[PDB]
């Protein structure tokens, strides 16, 4: 439907492909594979996006003024909650980085 | 030496009573989740907006840096999901996906090389 100025795909992400992660206080962590809920257990995943490899914004974004800037379509991270599991065994709810978005970076020459 | 082209903001929110979810509808977003034991788990979001009802006539305001000659833009939020308590137009309460805001994009409207 829209239109960005990056290419982006997105795609679901499974514990088991993202095992460890780093947490906000800059740590590592191991990511659980099932959430408990009272009536039972969830798995998790992440939904990651992030510049398309294989898309037709490598060389710049799109539509940005060739005649004053150069431009770079990069990867951004995001926090997002996890169940998760320190260096120290204490299992907790803890905010993790993962891919949430491709942005547009202008630069000068 | 680098620039965004569209400026956003990060933070904390802990007023999002609502959120839409994989399926297209909107649902409500509790605030705690109880969690098995003593004090109950508290449900907040880490999210990225854009910095951007304004005088009349006046407007266009697009993406830092798009060449105005050839395009029409404007920055957009971008979202994710997360899986989060919430209940649905009829009251069931649950484990959902919800789209909450991520990033602040630029959009292209229309247009194209001096047309």
């Amino acid at each position: 439907g829209e239109l960005s100025v990056c290419d982006s795909i997105s795609e679901w992400v499974t514990a088991a492909d993202k095992k460890t992660a780093v947490d906000m206080s800059g740590g590592t962590v191991t990511v659980l594979e099932k959430v408990p809920v009272s009536k039972g257990q969830l798995k998790q995943y992440f939904y990651e996006t992030k510049c398309n490899p294989m898309g037709y914004t490598k060389e710049g974004c799109r539509g940005i003024d060739k005649r004053h800037w150069n431009s770079q379509c990069r990867t951004t991270q995001s926090y997002v909650r996890a169940l998760t599991m320190d260096s120290k065994k204490r299992i907790g709810w803890r905010f993790i980085r993962i891919d949430t978005s491709c942005v547009c970076t202008l630069t000068i020459k | 030496g680098e620039l965004a082209v569209c400026d956003a903001v990060s933070g904390w929110v802990t007023d999002r009573r609502t959120a839409v979810d994989l399926r297209g509808r909107e649902v409500e977003v509790l605030g705690e989740v109880p969690a098995a034991g003593g004090s109950p788990l508290r449900q907040y979001f880490f999210e990225t907006r854009c910095k951007a009802e304004g005088g009349p006539g006046a407007g266009g305001g697009g993406c830092r840096g798009v060449d105005r000659r050839h395009w029409v833009s404007e920055c957009k939020a971008k979202q994710s999901y997360v899986r989060a308590l919430t209940a649905d137009a009829q009251g069931r309460v649950g484990w959902r996906w919800i789209r909450i805001d991520t990033a602040c994009v630029c959009t292209l409207l229309s247009r194209t090389g001096r047309a």
